[PDB]
């Protein structure tokens, strides 16, 4: 049995030592709950504390805007990225969109990822919004298969990896089942207020904390439930 | 200064479909629209990343106008033989 | 008539004698509720107490990853496989995926199963996530036929078998079977309670309802005696 | 060169001699001899099917020379097999 | 010792479709694959029950291999003329 | 022998002379004479339609010789009527 | 006393489709089934209202039997050339 | 008489020279000369596209002589343009 630290303010102790290693971790929530942020903060903890080099893969967002995103909490990346920090794989859509004359195998992306890793010594990689890839290419068949070959490749390489994907509590598996341990971040609306909470359904073949617990954001995501 | 560039994944079926149909285009329609470049992105993907590709097989063109890139099997002969062109 | 023990902590008495025998029992719950666990631990219970060899069929999970699973409970299976006792059948999809050029007769899998059993003399079989083939093969037509001939073939062989399938709903095109446990994970207030409901065993003494449970080294359950 | 392809069949089930009939003519009418064959009656020697861990019938082909791939089914649909034939380039 | 057996429902349309197309198979493809038996299950259904049939028109075959039974109009000529065969 | 078929029509509604036009040529081009016909203008003698308790127009055919059956509609689709013709065997 | 009457909307495309195909019917099938009347309902719609029409292009017929009215582009040549007829 | 038709294009985007290629042959193979043309590269003179307030590319045709109408798209589908051609009657 394996395990890896994260030290997000108060998350790790629920996972009793953090994320699984060499295994694919999927993170899902409704739009607007800081999934991408969770990925960013995760990997930034990694490289800053453990010097566990990172790859941030982005479909939805543009790099310049993800750095201007993260710079809000007081993290300056590109100048420090010159150190050989984290590498942002740009998978933002060609604005001109694309035309199709046949089906594709997304080998370009996965192989690009693994060169990026084997260049950056990376042991940790996050991946922002796969549903966008389902809404990027209107072929819902293959993207399942090639996301699967990605996650499997990452399990082979033994790297820690994260996936972000898009009604909270009710029927929530989004559209991309295909993963091996799952965190679900939901923010519920009751009366006329908002409670941001984290549920971990279960972490497969590993200790996990029992149930869902509310959280809020600061410079990095925080909550500390359990005392005693 | 004719140019045309193509991206493949080793020898995946989709991409030899692609290559066959492409070269056959290149020697049924017009012998020399533009020279060619083929890339097995498995052992030189940094080229694919400078090209910022995400999918295979990705077929692309820069000059003459416009700057363009279309992906796939290149099975749909109609749209790709519609995606040739030039005139200016 | 007849039934077979599970000797998993506190389930056996809910079923009034454990799982049925010579019949295929379906185990279903929403994803993330430890169905796979129930199956693995079922075959491990069989083999450790009875020396009743088992065949564990797995699509979703990876074999080595099922053993790295089980080492959490402190159990060495690879030693048990080399002992010639339990066999973990790898029916996981080739990551390279599939291409299709026609209809299937899914004989290959079933023949693999029955060769595995008739070699290992196995009396226990788990099948984790038939649903995975549904997330593999887009033909909901034939899998009907081949699941039925599978479960039936197993009943010829008379071995006890388990099928796992993917809140308070039905069975998501899994087709009725002849005895069914639905273990449900409930979300109430702002905490979550894992419970086991056992829906039916046809022609057999049975306990009434849903019953709360938690996990240790093996699944633990809370019956009611005295 | 030295191209290889190997097949898994279920005895003489209808779908699968559909498959074989339609197949042999494909493999020696297009081109007489890329490569000979092996047929596997998984009904009376299935442990070979198990060590290759194949799952379905009729399951066709071979993954050498590169890459590792390959295709299952009725094989009536000639288009997909002649789209999945590799070699030449 | 050639054998082939067929089950019909009196003279329902589906079953004279079936019979026409069947005999025409039997005298366009091969004259004598196997002798025949036709059963109007309306006045001898105990034969249908020993055959444990549920549907009409049900066409079946026992030896040479394998033991087999397919039902219907036998309109889909492709699959039934694919469901003939032998070799062994 | 002595084959019988009888038809219910609605005067001269479009669908039903579509039906009759397309029909008569079917009934005497395939085979000139299996059997002659009866046409029923249910608009001005409907009690015959009521004693036969028929419900729709255009409603075609007859249920003797066996079995009791028979078919309704536009009858443009020649396939289904030549699939529903009985006799010969 | 042959009669046939037609309703159009000025020169909307649907209605010159309609008119073309109609006159071509009238001079491919039968030269003179019935005389004709065409109405640009834009500047004499009271005629359309006495005809109680709701849609264009509306093609109609009164005697010989029956009293009838069918609408549209008259593109579906099959049903309209099936909606001619007479005999009685 | 004096028939008019005018076209809005987006430079040399694929869809739109698809459109133009397929179009010019329509306009001078059916009939050599109903009427000549105007093409508008909305990429480098778009205020004409804005004063006509057109919204899409490739946007085809003209609304005089009557009525005011007209059609957009790939224009591969020859049927709809030869269904939308007006004149003659
Ligand atoms: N200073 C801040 N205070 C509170 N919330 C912030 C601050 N900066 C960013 N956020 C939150 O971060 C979230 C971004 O995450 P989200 O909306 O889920 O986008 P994504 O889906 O890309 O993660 C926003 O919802 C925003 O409310
Ligand atoms: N330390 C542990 N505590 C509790 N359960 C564990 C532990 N280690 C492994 N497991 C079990 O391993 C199981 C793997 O099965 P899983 O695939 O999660 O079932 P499901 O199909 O319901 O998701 C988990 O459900 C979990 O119950």
């Amino acid at each position: 049995v394996k395990k890896i630290p994260t030290m997000i303010e108060g998350f790790d102790d629920i996972s009793h030592g953090g994320l699984p290693q060499g295994r694919t971790t999927l993170v899902s929530g409704t739009s607007g709950t800081g999934k991408t942020l969770f990925a960013v903060q995760f990997l930034y903890n990694g490289i800053t504390i453990f010097n566990e080099p990172g790859i941030f893969v982005t479909f939805e967002e543009s790099p310049q805007d993800i750095i201007k995103n993260a710079l809000s909490f007081g993290w300056n990346l590109q100048s420090l990225i010159d150190q050989g920090k984290l590498f942002i794989l740009d998978a933002s859509p060609d604005p001109d969109g694309q035309e199709v004359a046949g089906d594709f195998d997304l080998s370009a992306l996965i192989e690009r990822i693994q060169y990026a890793i084997r260049k950056y010594k990376a042991t940790r990689v996050s991946i922002d919004s796969v549903t966008a890839v389902f809404q990027q290419y209107d072929a819902a068949s293959v993207v399942r298969r090639e996301i699967f070959r990605l996650a499997f490749r990452l399990k082979q390489l033994g790297v820690t990896t994260i996936m972000t994907t898009e009604g909270p509590v009710a029927r929530f598996g989004v559209e991309e089942f295909v993963s091996d341990n799952v965190v679900i971040l939901r923010n519920v609306l009751e009366g006329e207020r908002r409670r941001r909470t984290v549920e971990i359904l279960k972490l497969r073949g590993t200790t996990h904390m029992k149930g869902e617990y509310p959280f809020t954001i600061n410079n990095g995501i925080n909550i500390f439930p359990l005392g005693a | 200064t004719a140019v045309l560039k193509l991206y493949v994944a080793g020898n995946t079926p989709n991409s030899v479909r692609a290559l066959k149909t492409l070269n056959n285009i290149l020697e049924k329609e017009f012998k020399g629209v533009y020279a060619l470049k083929v890339i097995d992105v498995l052992k030189n993907p940094q080229l694919a990343e400078e090209d910022k590709i995400l999918a295979t097989p990705t077929l692309a063109k820069v000059l003459p106008p416009p700057v363009r890139r279309i992906i796939g099997d290149l099975s749909n002969r109609e749209k790709v033989l519609a995606g040739l062109d030039l005139l200016a």
